[PDB]
DNA sequence: ATCAATATCCACCTGCAGATTCTACCAAAAGTGTATTTGGAAACTGCTCCATCAAAAGGCATGTTCAGCGGAATTCCGCTGAACATGCCTTTTGATGGAGCAGTTTCCAAATACACTTTTGGTAGAATCTGCAGGTGGATATTGAT
DNA sequence: ATCAATATCCACCTGCAGATTCTACCAAAAGTGTATTTGGAAACTGCTCCATCAAAAGGCATGTTCAGCGGAATTCCGCTGAACATGCCTTTTGATGGAGCAGTTTCCAAATACACTTTTGGTAGAATCTGCAGGTGGATATTGAT
């Protein structure tokens, strides 16, 4: 028996997001490809935050991501901030940032 | 007598603050604060301690960007202070006024 | 029991930094993450289906749901991923 | 009160977070204000999914439900 | 091989 | 056939003003009225159910959505007119 | 034979409500009570909103309701503006409102 | 020789504005932005009147609300004259920008 | 027929004020047409990418009101009056 | 430019709360094989309504002139918030009965699911009805010059 | 404060688009009625984990003091509003051809529906392990007085 995430060839659980899929009244039917398209999607946009993430936690010379890192990785990227614009990380803090007309003199 | 002038411990403050990630709000008068107002919704209630601490964290989120909209504000009458009208225009644009 | 996306984010870490560890604090946020945009993309491609008076989902939808939930770029690589996993998924047996 | 009880040092504190580097006297009351406000519809809601599950313990997702529709989606207490 | 992320990176490996 | 709710608008009205008309233009603000806080009540219904592991939307849940979604009076209000229509409507038979 | 509706005491659809729930999609099952409760809810709603409507087509001296009444209706109501606060009315201005420091003079 | 003194029209103006509710904007001028702005995403498209008419409308409600937070903007600045840096702290507190 | 281009500039400098007084502003500044087209033109772009990708969607040459309707309540502003 | 009071930084250290790896039982999945069912594309095509070109006129955009007064630069000072040091009261940290949130069992009212039978909201279309938009003219402001 | 110049308000008037008034077919609703299935309330109970009490912990409240920021006053340049002359192009009315949305019948690839078998991701009590937070120190960068 091989699984579909096999098959697909993904680290994400293809039939798991096929069962919520059904579970979640989005549809009467549910297609054999959307769970596949969608576990992909999740999978990649995963992917792609932990990508940054873990970059920000280089940044701060440490091995492993936390909150923080995870703030610093979405806020820092146009796209997925602009996507998570309306998202709140629970112990992620705010990007350095002083309003310029408030710093000092000469 | 060392003595900083005006603003130069504020802004080291500000550079402090926007590297830490720890709730600025001491979490008992938080605690407190929660629960009271609850009362007035249903009598005898508990929360979970994570109900709570999420609730913190949405406030402080939420107050802490409401400041820097109120900045910008302050800034915009080409001032550095933020005052209540600055906080009202801020929450007024925001759609939570009117 | 209470399923999370756990070790499939934790998998996908190690891909990405071999040696970069994730505090769980941090993996309930990523499980947050996994959930909400499910939700956004799941909620999309219901109505859209519902829009066009059809009973199935199909990654017609999962799709249409992406470019119109995912920014620029972001959207452009989720697209083709998608597409592939589908590909790859139906070449098979 | 208990809302006093939201001091100024900890407003200052929220308000340095945010790039406030000057804050005016009548600042403090205006913010508790809000806080207020603020605490009053996230909590209403929350405890109105509570009342519906019938439970007398308010649960972390009973409030990342209520943030949710107040549309200020929370990460970290549960998907 | 996996997945191709915007930085150019990818998964590699299964 | 496209349907509305257009003829019950239109009896509410009559009910409210008996001698005030409506435009078709006002009418259709008013299909869209209904059918945009239908699917907000559903909606939050639909919700309130599966956050409780309950495959049912009763009046119980379409009360507490309207609750949720109603300003402060209008729902006092609209509580009431819903308990009494399900309460008549059960002891009808 | 008795229309669901008459049985409630309501003039809205119940049969069409109840109808609608289930093609919407919102859970595998409907009791009988949602559509009754939510039908109502629907008609008071709608009554509330022409209540004042009408009121204000009489106040610009019209006999019928348009958009703008509507508008006006809505927007002068603290809780309809908030039910409605991201909705827009097509057709329907906005309430004449001008702030002070515009108008002319002082004393 | 008569002449009204600078704003007096300007109010009449409002006045008179916020009493309608037709469109400001020219039609037939809008359906072209629309069909213009439309064909560079996608060729050979058709619109049903209705939609440039939703379009329209929805467009005009948003640009009148916007011009408002403007107004409030620039009075916070204590002017009278709506300026782009007034529509830009306005977009910025809305989350248009940010 | 005819290539179409510059009509961002078909919204009137007429035009734009009358709006401005619709929301109550009583000075305008040269500066604001400008900003204004250039505003008006991101919504439009937006709510037209969306109405278009329903339209797509549903394997059709012709935008139709539902279409923009559907795609005005995603970004959030949502249309009474055209079948929404 | 000259100290000097302090803050900030970096390299090094190590205890341990928190992450990790472990063996292990297991309900819940997830995959697999068979039968039944239907959703939706395909082909055909009726007919709605969209793109368009025609024609005319007057509503309204454009471009200019001219000067009123708003914005912005500037000087200025009264005062309010910032920095700081003194004093201790409230919050934080850890231990413990117990109130409930959950896990399991139960069984009955209620929700399918299916069959007809009946009633109704949509609609096509010819048709008479009627609120009021937009024209009118005069009476009552409102405004700006003196 | 009176006065002339215009805009505003308003009740009357009436042709007309848009709304109200049937007539008639009816497919799709919606309702009436046995049959079968079952979701979830109800009662019972163990195990969290929450509210509470108490001693160790360290941040907030108070008052002096004065730097510097905000807002008042003043001033002037030039931008923007009002008014006007010119005429373009949008708006209105229409008729047309055909794209393309939409209705209908057909029908098979695909999904739902179990049935059964294999696996696996989640709970766990247990042992083991490690990234890193504080802490020390000694170097040096920053601020601020002179």
């Amino acid at each position: 028996a091989k699984t579909r995430s096999s098959r697909a060839g993904l680290q994400f659980p293809v039939g798991r997001v096929h069962r919520l899929l059904r579970k979640g009244n989005y549809a009467e039917r549910v297609g054999a490809g959307a769970p596949v398209y969608l576990a992909a999607v999740l999978e990649y946009l995963t992917a792609e935050i932990l990508e940054l993430a873990g970059n920000w936690e280089r940044d701060n010379k440490k091995t492993r991501i936390i909150p923080r890192h995870l703030q610093l990785a979405v806020r820092n990227d146009e796209e997925l901030n602009k996507l998570l614009g309306r998202v709140t990380i629970a112990q992620g803090g705010v990007l350095p940032n002083i309003q310029s007309v408030l710093l000092p003199k000469k | 007598p060392h003595r900083y002038r005006p603003g130069t411990v504020a802004l080291r403050e500000i550079r402090r603050y926007q590297k830490s990630t720890e709730l600025l709000i001491r979490k008992l008068p938080f605690q407190r604060l929660v629960r009271e107002i609850a009362q007035d919704f249903k009598t005898d209630l508990r929360f979970q301690s994570s109900a709570v601490m999420a609730l913190q964290e949405a406030s402080e989120a939420y107050l802490v960007a409401l400041f820097e909209d109120t900045n910008l504000c302050a800034i915009h009458a080409k001032r550095v202070h933020i005052m209540p009208k600055d906080i009202q225009l801020a929450r007024r644009i925001r759609g939570e006024r009117a | 029991r209470k399923e999370s996306y756990a070790i499939y984010v934790y998998k996908v870490l190690k891909q990405v930094h071999p040696d970069t560890g994730i505090s769980s604090k941090a993996m309930s946020i990523m499980n947050s993450f996994v959930n909400d945009v499910f939700e956004r993309i799941a909620g999309e491609a219901s109505r859209l289906a519902h829009y066009n008076k059809r009973s199935t989902i199909t990654s017609r939808e999962i799709q249409t749901a992406v470019r119109l939930l995912l920014p620029g770029e972001l959207a452009k690589h989720a697209v083709s991923e998608g597409t592939k996993a589908v590909t790859k998924y139906t070449s098979a047996k | 009160d208990n809302i006093q009880g939201i001091t100024k040092p900890a407003i200052r504190r929220l308000a340095r977070r945010g790039g406030v580097k000057r804050i005016s006297g009548l600042i403090y009351e205006e913010t508790r204000g809000v806080l207020k406000v603020f605490l009053e519809n996230v909590i209403r809601d929350a405890v109105t999914y509570t009342e519906h599950a019938k439970r007398k313990t308010v649960t972390a997702m009973d409030v990342v439900y209520a943030l949710k529709r107040q549309g200020r989606t929370l990460y970290g207490f549960g998907g | 091989p996996g997945m191709r992320l915007r930085s150019g990176r990818s998964t590699g490996a299964p």
